[PDB]
């Protein structure tokens, strides 16, 4: 007996099938996640033979909320900390943002995306600290739903790190995840820090998880991820009318299997909603977009607007903005 | 130029 809800299937593939002709791209995944049970409720390639939901990527800026949890919980930072978010070297590579802000808030941290403020929480943490966090989320794990090339992402069994490695890892890059890992981190953030399996059959609620972070420290975060979705913020295409949402959105470049990287750029966007009360975690991905539009924000973002804003009336999830 | 995973290409940081 499937988990997946035929309604959210259609829309999502519709919308996902839309976007990926709208942005010219090669193909798209989408994954929609209940944040309590770990029911997979949606979960959809276009081109439907074009198998992606196994495809793995780097996650970049999607791993930020966890690098700021992670800083809350070792006492680095307190709740209204404020970053020195000047640009500056890590073994001689410029750390910079898009924008330049002297000083950053951690909500700022997710809102203007801030590799510099992220680098400086990591190098005040050993390279074990970001390392377990995103183990307890599920990075490195199986997901186990039955699917081809499925496995367990690219993930680091590290002895050394070099300085410039402890950032890039506080970024989302050097590891790689899939779809369905993606969206499991997400679903553990929608819980407050309980772990759950993904399942393509029915359960019923409520379903004991693994307790992997503290409750308080994740609902903190999950708030400052509300402010990426607002002007100025880089998700703001990614809003919806009457509902608050907490999102990341990123960009990737393709990796061979030299290790080389080529042209082709992965966009992505992760996110909970309503962020009052989360129902869904949601992993939208458009692979190589060839319309003039490569990042996350601009290409991927919308797409998650219109299917979370889809699921969410369909569900009858009472508005939680104003 | 950038390589996995030694190098990574990182999004707003060229
Ligand atoms: C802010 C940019 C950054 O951290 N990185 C990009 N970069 C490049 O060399 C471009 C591929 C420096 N980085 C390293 O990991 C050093 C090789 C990552």
């Amino acid at each position: 007996p499937l988990s997946i809800d035929e309604r959210l299937q259609a829309l999502v593939y519709r919308e996902l099938n839309n976007a990926v002709a709208f942005n010219k791209a090669e193909s798209g995944s989408a994954v929609l996640v209940d944040v309590n049970t770990g029911e997979v409720l949606a979960m959809a390639n276009s081109p439907g033979r074009n198998r992606t939901i196994t495809d793995v990527f780097e996650p970049g800026s999607t791993v930020k909320p966890m690098v700021v949890m992670t800083a809350l919980q070792r006492g680095v930072v307190r709740e209204n900390s404020v970053l020195n978010t000047i640009p500056y070297r890590i073994n001689g590579h410029e750390i910079k943002d898009v924008a330049r802000y002297s000083e950053l808030t951690l909500t700022g941290v997710l809102q203007k995306s801030s590799n510099v403020g992220v680098s400086k929480l990591a190098l005040a943490m050993p390279s074990s600290a970001l390392v377990d966090t995103y183990s307890r989320f599920g990075l490195g794990k199986a997901t186990n739903l039955g699917l081809v090339g499925e496995r367990s992402g690219l993930y680091p069994q590290k002895q050394r790190w070099s300085d410039i490695e402890r950032a890039t890892f506080s970024f989302g890059y050097g590891l790689m995840v899939t779809p369905l890992q993606l969206a499991r981190v997400y679903a553990t953030i929608g819980s407050y820090g309980i772990y759950r399996p993904l399942s393509i059959t029915k359960v019923d609620p409520p379903v004991p998880g693994e307790r992997v972070f503290p409750e308080s420290i994740v609902r903190t975060v999950v708030h400052m991820m509300e402010s990426v979705a607002l002007p100025g913020g880089g998700g703001v295409k990614a809003a919806i009318k009457g509902y608050r949402i907490a999102i990341k959105t990123g960009t990737a470049k393709k990796v061979g299997p030299d290790g080389r990287y080529i042209n082709k750029y992965i966009a992505y966007t992760a996110g909970v909603a309503p962020a009052s009360q989360p129902r869904f975690a949601l992993v939208v991905v458009i692979n190589d977009p060839q319309a003039g539009k490569y990042y996350g924000g601009a290409v991927s973002a919308p797409v998650f607007g219109a299917i979370m804003g889809g699921v969410l009336r369909t569900m009858n999830i009472e508005p939680d903005a104003l | 130029a950038c390589s996995f995973p030694k190098c990574p290409w990182v999004e707003g940081c060229a």
